[PDB]
């Protein structure tokens, strides 16, 4: 039901906006990618 | 890195044909060469294919998310 | 007792936590082994 | 019968060693090609990702799929996408197939092309179905994944053919020779001492009378007999490999006689 970011260990939906700093819930490895989009991709089969 | 599905070459398919091959040597123990034949890999071009391809992905599989 | 600057370390060498660790312990590092 | 025989040797499932006797050195090699690049098939050209974890990247399992043979026997009966009136595409020209992994195993789980789901409607006819030939029955492995990695997909199959990608092509390869004993000396064998035992003979030899010194050279001989064998896939039996083949080739033949037509009128 909706994310944004991720831990780039304990992997966990996290998601935050302006000043939140950039940690996590206990690990803090101030990492974090941005997991994928909803809306479908296409590919050329070849 | 993955089997190749089919071969480069040739054309014919071998995706599936890993496991079948890597099996005829842990458990089967016969030597290379002959293990291709029994598989059906008769000619080079779709023979090389197997007998090269080095399965990277099960390197990549072991790190974590 | 004092600090005096830091010492950029070399990878893999006697100070690289590398060094010491094995193959599964790498992986979880992310560092290739 | 008429003209050009066949006189099939070996034959299998997958192979169709035989002999093509009477007819042009041309048309033997032109119906090889024809067999090669443009026999109608079925296979995946359009991948819809949803959602990927895995360590091979998108568009990589993607040309896979694509690789991955398709079933394709009543192909002749499913509208190449360019033709059918539908906004790109319908059951009347394409086949769906969805694709969902998880890595509930506490021990790397396989993704192979038996995973495939049809979700489009087959309207009853043989096509569409990832066709296996592995032992076991999950042939061509698509891709591994471990703890939590997910994938799930969603593909489009269209007609498509060998010019267009080989992914379509059902040959694979194809076996030719002829003149097994250079008798039209076709070539000029390389050696170091002795041709004949430096290079080597060929088990097609036999089918035709070695040469017989003393004679002089035939000139007026032309190229009767061709040792084929078209091998095959799997998304056709490997006869239809064959017949589609004289049968392609027959039709364009004729879409010249037709256009020659059209154009009698002005």
């Amino acid at each position: 039901a909706t994310l944004k970011y991720i831990c780039a260990e304990c992997s966990s939906k996290l998601s935050l906006s302006r000043t939140d700093a950039v940690r996590c819930k206990d690990c803090g490895h101030r990492i974090l990618l941005k997991a994928r989009t909803k809306r479908l991709v296409q590919f050329e089969a070849r | 890195m993955i089997v190749p599905v089919r071969c480069f070459s040739c054309g014919k398919v071998v995706g599936d044909k890993w496991e079948s091959y890597l099996n005829l040597l842990q458990e089967d123990e016969l030597d290379e060469g002959t293990a291709l034949s029994r598989l059906g890999l008769k000619r080079y071009c779709c023979r090389r294919m197997i007998l090269t391809h080095v399965d990277l992905i099960e390197k990549f599989l072991r790190y974590n998310p | 007792k004092v600090f005096i600057g830091r010492l950029p370390i070399m990878l893999r060498s006697k100070n690289c936590y590398l060094s010491e660790a094995t193959e599964s312990d790498l992986y979880k590092l992310k560092e290739c082994p | 019968e008429e003209g050009p025989q066949v006189k099939i040797r070996e034959a299998s499932k997958d192979n169709v060693d035989f002999i093509l006797s009477n007819v042009d050195l041309a048309m033997a090699n032109s119906l090889r090609r024809v067999m090669i690049a443009e026999i109608p098939t079925l296979a995946i050209d359009s991948v819809e990702v949803e959602t990927n974890t895995t360590v091979l990247a998108d568009e990589f399992i993607a040309h896979r799929l694509g690789l991955i043979p398709l079933q394709s026997m009543d192909i002749e009966q499913l509208e190449y996408s360019r033709d059918c009136f539908c906004e790109d595409h319908c059951d009347k020209c394409s086949v769906v197939l969805t694709l969902q992994a998880f890595g509930e195993s506490e021990s790397t789980t396989n993704v192979y092309s038996k995973d495939l789901v049809i979700v489009s409607n087959l309207m009853g006819r043989n096509i569409g179905h990832p066709i296996i030939q592995d032992k076991e029955g999950n042939g061509v492995l698509i891709c591994k994944l471990r703890k939590g990695q997910e994938l799930k997909l969603t593909c489009v199959a269209k007609k498509g053919i060998a010019k267009e990608h080989a992914k379509w092509g059902p040959a694979a390869a194809i076996e030719f020779e002829y003149d097994p004993w250079n008798k039209l000396k076709h070539t000029d064998y390389w050696y170091e001492q002795d041709s004949a035992k430096e290079w080597p003979q060929s088990k097609n030899c036999e089918y035709e009378d070695p040469p017989n010194e003393g004679d002089p050279f035939d000139y007026k001989a032309q190229a009767d007999t061709f040792y084929m064998n078209v091998e095959s896939v799997g998304s056709i039996p490997v006869d239809q490999v064959v017949v589609r083949g004289i049968d392609t080739l027959q039709k364009k033949v004729a879409s010249i006689l037709l256009a020659l037509t059209q154009m009698d009128q002005d």
